[PDB]
DNA sequence: TTTTTTCGATCGTATGTTGTAACTATCTC
DNA sequence: GAGATAGTTACAACATACGATCG
């Protein structure tokens, strides 16, 4: 199996085609761009007919198998596209894919698009069989650190002069949503044919459409960026995310920090990290968080979390978000007069 | 037979549209250069002009003279589109046609070539209400759009739409109109209507609009009705007082200033309106908590409190934190005691008086 | 506006024009039939924004000119409910329609006729006349091959072609192509158009086996058919229909003449024994012999051997049972002729007596 | 045989409406000038009379004498509207008509012209109970309705309506009626009905009404039933005014003066009288609260309890807060 | 315990018994059916704790007494799988039964028969036998008036009353009443019982064209009907029923006579524009005249006039057209007699030819 | 090199499958 | 030329999946 990235597909396609292609990832923009490039190359090579299906146990595989076995009246080199379910392949779906693999031939070109497969999902007889003659594309949304590089590359590709301040503004406003970034770049290019994208021009034609996850909120809390944490929490509230997931995500890290701080007085930090099986990249952030606050904090935080959970469940209240913001400020280096904690 | 200002006064050219400069400029440049995307999506708040801009774009695309950024407005096609009688203009109301069998009959008619116009425009409004299978059919159509067919989509909440439709469409987000723009538009409309007005009345109407020009026009109509053909400041003030709902913040301000008379007046006004007392206490507690958060960090407020952001920030700047904590504790105790009070209004009055004057004695160890 | 007619005369046109109309139309007015009295005639019009049906009835009673609209379902039910032999007198009063039948009275709401959509007038390009039987045969021969629902919309309809004195119908679905031809009898300019499935279905429904000639007019984008007192107007689907001539084999070297009934019954027996879905049927032809075997993975190979009039080189080919069964059923005769070039090549089937109807099918790849 | 007072005494003209002067003035000015909107929303508490005002507006629009702010009330259209038989007054029960199918049917049957009247008035009651799909379907129709179609909406909880629906309508919020207006209306109704009454009974009924006039009428019916055709102070006190007696004030004064024997004697007297204990505690708490309010603001005490005013003021001057 | 079974004989009884059985077992043994052998017959029984159905099949070959339980789904699948005309050999061998289909031996798990909730002893309080035609007529004429889902649980069934030599079926739902009486030729004690909807509908379903009489026996808590080779047992509501004769109007002053077909057609024609949700009509009855008026929420109106035999004072009455139409359809006669008293009183409907059955409809007050 | 959220009761919208009743067509009397 | 039996279409009832609000 040839592993590649969306930035390295044009050269491979120009060099030659392949029996099948697999597109796995999370970002819709890169996936659709790869799909479009592959389809354009196939059409240039004579693939005229294109058919699309969504993988689903409700959907019938008989039609797909008949299409694979059948031959068009006045066409050749058909293209078949399969959209995997968001949850992932099931045992029945795995068996159906294994059956389909045999039907594959030279003219038929299979393109699979779907979410990234887990370790168990990746382990499959059909996947292993096709690995010998398959090209896989890794499509992972770049992190905030990697985002400005991608934005600069996109601006250069479209022949746009983008300033550092404009790059930062675009990264902040449309973090985690590459499709919005691309559409904003297109709109800006249309607005000014000259292509001189100054900071005011971008500021006057940009809206807030960032997308975040609870893990990002917890990481921001650990870092201590109060503004970033508040922005992430506001975005999560706006998009309609249940606070239960946020609470459970924060609970694990809070308890881990409490335990480490309690045990840090007698054991080296590295030994504790090794015992608790923490990620290597997270060790620095964990150490910074531990050194940033003392046992006085991380104890009132537990009280806040318990009170918030009780209010959510027993009372079925609606002030959960205010308590979450207060806890976020408390985790950051803030006074937190402690009347709200109700100690 | 006077007509509603919102219905009577509608944009007819990109020049008439107030604000939304970026979207109009982008559309004009695209039309001039010939870059026409196969699907456009319009998003924004209420009364920002999504449907008006969509109709103007439809006029521009099918104008007899040519594909011009600014439609002439005099040719037969422009008039028919304005009247909603154009042969190739189809205005699908997804709200009342969420069924699959209703959308399929139109996606099938997409096949036929336009009778008169260059393009067979399909204007779908309130697209977010369509069903899942309808979304699938629309996705198929957008995947294979004939070169002579265009799609215009308007939705207040684009989040509901599947990501595939968003990817296969060019999005345009319309910003909420500023206070000055709404005031200027109201002044122009009233001047063209030969109706007397006062600057303070216009300012109050613009403030009450909250970024929706349609709300501004509705309030202007109400003021004209109340003022007997005149937009007088007295009538606008009376209307706003009758429909005012910021009584919680006013009560908080009065409590901070320690003015009993204003507190009593606000309580009487709330009693006349019938606002729930426990809800009022909860709102006051939330306001105090948010003011404390603002004092801790200015980034506490976002777009949710944009209506009353200035007052909240001023209170945060002025009030010392300790007074805010004391008021919060007093109101919390009052909320705890409210159920046992003989009357909820009586409990609220007692709590407010206690916060004003009676300082709780902090328990000793 | 008023008139007086009989239920017997008015029953048929109501059913004819109320057929396609139904469900919930996009515009309310589209759900109402347009009734117009003028020139001693009553015209009933029903439209669906893409097709129009008009019926005309002669009047032998005093009347007044006018036009109005009336809901189709309510009016049809009222007319059908009256006793047989009764006479219906209709009048327009204010913005309402009053219907009298003996001592029974009905009142209905109506809408202005001005707002009723009117199909833009167009000039016909090719106008001619055709007998009913020929068009019935063409439609029957070139109907089953159409694609009920396909991504390529232009394949949904069927191709009507005129050339000299020949009228040809072509249908396809991407796997099988059926072509039929008839002699028009009159010289006409060459021209090809595409008719959607709804249009051809309505045209077939309109014919009733009568001897009345059919007047067919074809314009730039619309097709009009006059049959007796009925006018049917339809729009033409825009597209580029694939060329049927290229698909046809240039010179099939191998030919096989067999009995239509024998092949049909053999295929039916195989299908009954092969009721399981998936896979196709493999037929091996040898000199004066044919062997048909189901291609099931594990099911018993209940192969059937039949005798045919063949003497060429033997070969094995796989086919889909449904396509061959449909071709055999559609071509109802006693003998058939099948021509082919090689294994990977489309096989053509026709009648040994006449070559008017041809069906070309791509073999299943294996 | 007698019909309920609430149904019988329904305002049939704008002159019979008690209070709500701002809304009535606005509607009268709109009708007189001719600036008639196609979407009116009425909000407020219960019993304020939103439905009555909607019916009056419907009468005003569809009157054979023309569009007038003062409907005649004698023409057949007015009579039919009053009797709930007019053909061009479509009343929708949104509480039962919640599913979007009914809304779709209504919007499909909205194009036809009215039978007799000059408008087809759709009065939807309890509109807040409609599902979101019904609101979305009604949006566009409210935006550009036919000229001969008017929409009237009424609800108690306008906070749960979609923001767009609120933007698409003219809002009128009715406020709760004060004590004096309720008392005057009750006095007028009783005078018309030829039933004896006493001023304190009317005062107690008005105080117990708490804004809602329908509550006042129901309590008046209860008082009439209890008093056997008369509205007496004792009859009203039996059911409602079991509280508000000088015993509570005497107990408060005794407690302030630390007179244990007097308090015990008052308790024994109340027990002999058969006084509810929770009501007694409620009255004592209320008296203490009103004394506190007097200490805060001298104008806290109104005429309602003027009989004891002086005494109350004394307790305000001596007792520290 | 050798049993020889023919697929032809076994097919229909198996489907009949499996009918009531549903997918949801609710109990380990409820899905299973009880198969027993007695003397020279085999009984297959199935129940869901509310209704029981048992079918008997004659046996000729020698056998010995026995009783067991077999799952319904597995037995049905086995019967379906075997080719038509096959002979099934069933034997008891330990805890698992043996099925010998040709050379195929199958072992089927068997649960003890002592745990099957089957009634052992039956006591009949009142038993009789009637032809299927009479019972079918009574059920057909009285079923449509039963309530479906009402708070008054005693109104959710049909009242069967035996009085002297008369059998009476009564159905009511709070708005309409249907009473039917028929002689039986046998003297029975005065006894009334209530049968729920499920029992009545199952009895009607199992009942077929009159071939043999059916015997019905009613005990303290249950009713058992044996017809042909099937026995169906159900339980009773036991909630007491209102007296029908009280509901019937007393001394109806106004009497009207009319033709069944004419009134049915008039009501059907008037219902076209009647309200869809309510279906309300107004009848103005005057001397030898009946005027039917229907109104619509869309302001549409329909009026019809009919000639009848009436001589009383003019009256106006509102009604639900659906109930009247149902009563007329069920009556299925030529002349219909309507008895009424005032405009706010229930109206009775009967046949002039005979008074075997009567109906009562309560008018709608506006 | 990877991490999955409270629960019970009630209301509303849209699609797919099965069974029964009503209406139509064909063959034999 | 008409009636009876068998087949096709339409309507009503039941089952499954997804989304939202308040306690
Ligand atoms: N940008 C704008 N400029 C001028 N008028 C506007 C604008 N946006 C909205 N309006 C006013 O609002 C009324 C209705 O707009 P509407 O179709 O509701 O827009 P949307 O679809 O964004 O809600 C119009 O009559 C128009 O006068
Ligand atoms: N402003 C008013 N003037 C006189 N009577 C009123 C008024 N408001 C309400 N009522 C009385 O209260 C009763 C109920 O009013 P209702 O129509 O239910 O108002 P709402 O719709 O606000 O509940 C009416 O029968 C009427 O007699
Ligand atoms: F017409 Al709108 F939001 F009110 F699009
Ligand atoms: F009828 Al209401 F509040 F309007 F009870
Ligand atoms: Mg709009
Ligand atoms: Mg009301
Ligand atoms: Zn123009
Ligand atoms: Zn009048």
């Amino acid at each position: 199996m040839i592993r590649l990235y969306p930035e390295q597909l044009r050269a491979q396609l120009n060099e030659g085609l392949r029996a099948a292609y697999l597109l796995l990832g999370n970002d819709p923009l890169l996936l659709q761009e790869s799909q479009d490039a592959v389809r354009q190359v196939a059409a240039a090579q004579g693939f005229e007919e294109h058919h699309t299906f969504s993988i689903d146990p409700n959907t019938d595989w008989n039609a797909i198998f008949s299409l694979c076995q059948a031959m068009s009246l006045f066409a050749s080199r058909q293209t078949l596209l399969l959209l995997l379910p968001e949850n992932g392949p099931n045992a029945a779906i795995n068996e159906q894919l294994l059956t389909l693999t045999g039907l594959l031939h030279d003219d038929l070109l299979l393109i699979v698009r779907g979410n990234k497969l887990s370790k168990a999902q990746e382990n499959a007889a059909w996947f292993t069989a096709l690995a010998n003659r398959s090209v896989q594309v890794t499509c992972q949304t770049p992190e905030q650190a990697q985002l400005p590089r991608w934005v600069a590359a996109r601006a250069k590709q479209l022949n746009l002069e983008l300033d550092d301040a404009a790059n930062q503004v675009l990264c902040y406003c449309y973090e985690g949503n590459l499709l919005a970034l691309a559409q904003a770049l297109e709109r800006l290019s249309l607005l000014w044919p000259d292509g001189k994208l100054t900071l005011p021009r971008v500021e006057q034609a940009v809206n807030d459409a960032a997308h975040f996850t609870p893990f990002h909120w917890v990481d921001a809390l650990l870092m201590g960026k109060s503004k970033r944490a508040l922005h992430i929490l506001q975005q999560l509230r706006l998009e309609g995310s249940e606070p239960v997931i946020l609470l459970r995500t924060l609970q694990r890290e809070l308890l881990l920090l409490v335990n480490l701080k309690r045990q840090s007085a007698h054991t080296p930090l590295r030994a504790l990290f090794d015992k608790h099986r923490v990620w290597q990249n997270r060790r620095g952030m964990m150490g910074e968080a531990l050194n940033r606050l003392s046992q006085t904090q991380l104890r009132q935080a537990v009280q806040l979390l318990t009170r918030t959970e009780l209010t959510l469940k027993q009372d079925y209240g609606q002030s959960v978000w205010a308590e979450l913001e207060g806890l976020s400020l408390l985790l950051c280096h803030k006074p937190l007069a402690d009347v709200f904690i109700d100690g | 037979s006077y007509q509603v200002l919102a219905r009577k006064w509608r944009p007819q050219t990109f020049a008439d549209v107030v604000g939304q400069e970026h979207v109009l400029t982008a559309l004009a440049n695209g039309l001039s250069l010939g870059r026409i995307h196969h699907a456009y999506l319009f998003s924004g708040t209420r009364g920002v002009g999504k449907t008006s801009i969509a109709r103007l774009l439809a006029k521009g695309l099918n104008c007899e003279t040519g594909i011009t950024a600014t439609p002439c407005g005099v040719c037969d096609n422009c008039r028919e589109i304005e009247q909603g009688r154009f042969v190739d203009l189809i205005e699908i109301d997804a709200a009342s046609r969420t069924k699959v069998e209703d959308t399929r009959d139109l996606l099938d008619n997409v096949q036929y070539a336009p009778a008169r116009g260059r393009f067979k425009v399909y204007l779908i409004d309130e697209v977010h209400m369509l069903s899942r299978h309808s979304f699938n059919a629309l996705l198929k159509t957008l995947e294979e759009p004939p070169e002579h067919v265009k799609f215009l989509l308007a939705t207040t909440d684009p989040q509901k739409l599947p990501v595939t439709i968003l990817s296969r469409c060019l999005q345009f987000h319309l910003k909420a109109l500023d206070v000055e723009q709404i005031r200027h538009q109201l002044e122009h409309i009233l001047n063209e209507e030969h109706i007397a007005h006062e600057p303070r009345a216009l300012q109050l109407l613009a403030r009450a609009a909250e970024g929706s020009l349609r709300d501004a026009l509705s309030l202007t109509d109400q003021a004209i009705a109340s003022g007997d053909g005149q937009v007088s400041t007295q009538a606008v003030s009376a209307m706003l007082g009758t429909l005012d709902d910021d009584q919680a913040l006013s009560l908080v301000e009065a409590m901070v200033e320690a003015n009993g008379e204003r507190v009593m007046a606000l309580i009487n006004e709330a009693a006349a309106r019938g606002i729930e007392w426990e809800a009022l206490l909860v709102e006051m507690l939330g306001l105090l908590h948010r003011i404390a958060m603002v004092q801790l960090s200015p980034a506490a407020l976002g777009n949710d409190m944009a209506a009353i952001e200035l007052r909240m920030r001023e209170l945060a700047r002025t009030i010392p934190p300790t007074d805010i904590q004391l008021y919060y504790q007093t109101l919390l105790i009052g909320r705890k005691e409210l159920p046992y009070a003989p009357d909820r209004r009586m409990g609220v009055e007692m709590t407010l008086l206690r916060a004003l004057a009676f300082h709780p004695r902090m328990p000793l160890p | 506006m008023k008139f007086t007619v009989e239920r017997e005369h008015l029953l048929k046109p109501l059913q004819q024009v109320s057929g396609p109309l139904g469900g919930r139309p996009t515009l309310p007015i589209l759900g109402n039939l347009l009734l117009q009295v003028a020139d001693g005639t009553l015209s009933l019009t029903g439209t669906d924004l893409e097709m129009e049906m008009v019926a005309r009835v002669a009047l032998v009673q005093p009347h007044e000119p006018g036009a109005t609209t009336v809901p189709a379902r309510k009016f049809f039910d009222i007319c059908r409910g009256l006793p047989e032999g009764a006479e219906i007198a209709v009048q327009l009063e204010g913005e309402r329609m009053l219907v009298r039948s003996g001592r029974s009275r009905f009142s209905l709401s109506t809408l202005p006729a001005a707002d009723f959509p009117n199909l833009d007038d167009w000039q016909s390009e090719v106008e001619f006349t055709l007998p009913q039987a020929t068009m019935k045969r063409l439609i029957e021969a070139t109907q089953f091959s159409m694609a009920h629902q396909d991504v390529r919309y232009y394949l949904n309809g069927m191709l009507f072609e005129t050339e000299g004195e020949e009228l040809r119908t072509v249908a396809t679905d991407g796997h099988r192509l059926a072509v039929c031809s008839m002699p028009i009898g009159q010289s006409l300019p060459s021209h090809s158009v595409i008719v959607p499935r709804k249009g051809v279905i309505e045209l077939m429904r309109m014919l009733d086996g009568g001897d009345n000639p059919l007047r067919v007019q074809i314009g730039s984008n619309n097709i009009r058919a006059h049959v007796g007192d009925f006018i049917f107007t339809s729009k033409l689907v825009d597209g580029r229909f694939p060329d049927y001539r290229r698909v046809l084999p240039k010179n099939p070297d191998k030919h096989l003449e067999a009995g239509c009934d024998l092949l049909k019954q053999a295929f039916a027996r195989a299908a009954i024994l092969s009721n399981e879905k998936f896979r196709g049927v493999r037929l091996y032809v040898s000199e004066n012999q044919l062997k048909i075997t189901a291609n099931n993975p594990e099911q018993e190979e209940a192969e059937e051997i039949l005798d045919v009039t063949y003497s060429g080189a033997e070969m094995e080919i796989g086919f889909n049972v449904s396509y061959v069964l449909d071709v055999l059923n559609a071509l109802k005769c006693e003998n058939v002729r099948m021509m082919l070039t090689d294994s990977v090549s489309s096989v053509q089937i026709e009648d040994a007596a006449s070559q008017s109807a041809a069906y070309v099918v791509m073999p299943m790849r294996l």
